[PDB]
């Protein structure tokens, strides 16, 4: 499955404005 | 205040 | 979604609207789990203290949308219910325990740039990501306050709070299939679902293979952005094998 992966960011390697946020919290 | 869907969409 | 943010184009292409034919307006949000399955909160669909039982008829999916009220020519697919699933162990007479229901599409809808499922947790992701301190993100085009209406689809990220906290931070009880989300007064940054939002996702992004899981779904809270308070989320990983079982039919 394609599941998760947005044509728009993931499938361009393009990321959105707030992301990060997220992934600095995984700690 | 929604815009009107397609006649199609019932 | 208050103290949110407009969403980006293509920002949530899971992102659902669940729309009420007559009088038209939006009942809840949902998510695109596959190209045939839609997962909301059973409490957009049956919920007695409101007088709330809708059947497939009364209502139409609406995916790949960004702005609120307009009809996005091009961009959206509205698709007809084939059948709605509600979890048989919901609890609406009291805090909302298992608020999940599933719904088939007539027709697969065909995915696009806006348009695109989100993952389901398996046991590792959830054990993984599902912590105190862990942000999530909240999508949905309710209510911007708890008593305005955004034009765009709206964005908030906002962390996994601890068991304890959550449980002393209301008089209801809270169950193991719910967990709370949002920011303590102590920490500055606001934010919160509100109403509209129920049956939207809160979705995470796996560090592991840099795809989106669907860790919850927008249930309850008591008031929106108040100090003290903090939204809750039905654990969609929880209930799964109830997803499963469903899907497999
Ligand atoms: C708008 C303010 N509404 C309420 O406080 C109603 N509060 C009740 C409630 O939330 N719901 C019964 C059906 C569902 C609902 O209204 N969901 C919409 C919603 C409300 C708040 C939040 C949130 N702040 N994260 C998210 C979604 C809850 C009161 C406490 C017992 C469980 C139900
Ligand atoms: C909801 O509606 C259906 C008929 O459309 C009915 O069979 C059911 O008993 C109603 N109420 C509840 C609480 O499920
Ligand atoms: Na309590
Ligand atoms: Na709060």
């Amino acid at each position: 499955a394609d599941c998760g992966l947005r044509p728009l960011f993931e499938k361009k390697s393009l990321e959105d404005k707030t992301e990060r946020e997220l992934l600095e919290s995984y700690i | 205040d929604f815009e009107e869907i397609p006649e199609e969409y019932l | 979604i208050v103290e949110g943010s407009d969403a980006e184009i293509g920002m949530s292409p899971w992102q659902v609207m669940l729309f009420r034919k007559s009088p038209q307006e939006l009942l809840c949000g949902a998510s695109l789990i596959s190209d045939r399955w839609v997962l909301t909160a059973a409490h957009c669909l049956l919920y007695p203290p409101w007088d709330k039982n809708f059947t497939e008829n009364d209502l139409l999916v609406r995916i790949g949308k960004h702005s609120r009220t307009r009809y996005e020519r091009n961009i959206e697919k509205i698709s007809m219910l084939e059948k709605i699933y509600i979890h048989p162990r919901y609890n609406w007479r009291e805090n909302l325990d298992r608020d999940i229901a599933l719904m088939k599409l007539k027709k697969p809808v065909a995915f696009s740039d806006y348009i695109h499922p989100v993952c389901l947790p398996d046991r590792e992701t959830a054990a993984s990501l599902l912590q105190a301190g862990y942000k999530g993100r909240v999508t949905g085009w309710g209510n911007l306050k708890e008593t305005g209406q955004p034009s765009v689809l709206q964005v908030v990220n906002l962390p996994i709070v601890e068991r304890p906290v959550c449980k002393d931070s209301t008089r209801i009880r809270i169950t193991d299939n719910m967990f709370c989300a949002g920011y303590k007064p102590d920490e500055g940054k606001r934010g919160d679902a509100c109403e509209g939002d129920s049956g939207g996702p809160f979705v995470m992004k796996s560090p592991f293979n840099n795809r989106w899981y669907q860790m919850g779904i927008v249930s309850w809270g008591e008031g929106c952005d108040r100090d003290g308070k903090y939204g809750f989320y039905t654990h969609v990983f929880r209930l799964k094998k109830w997803i499963q079982k469903v899907i497999d039919q």
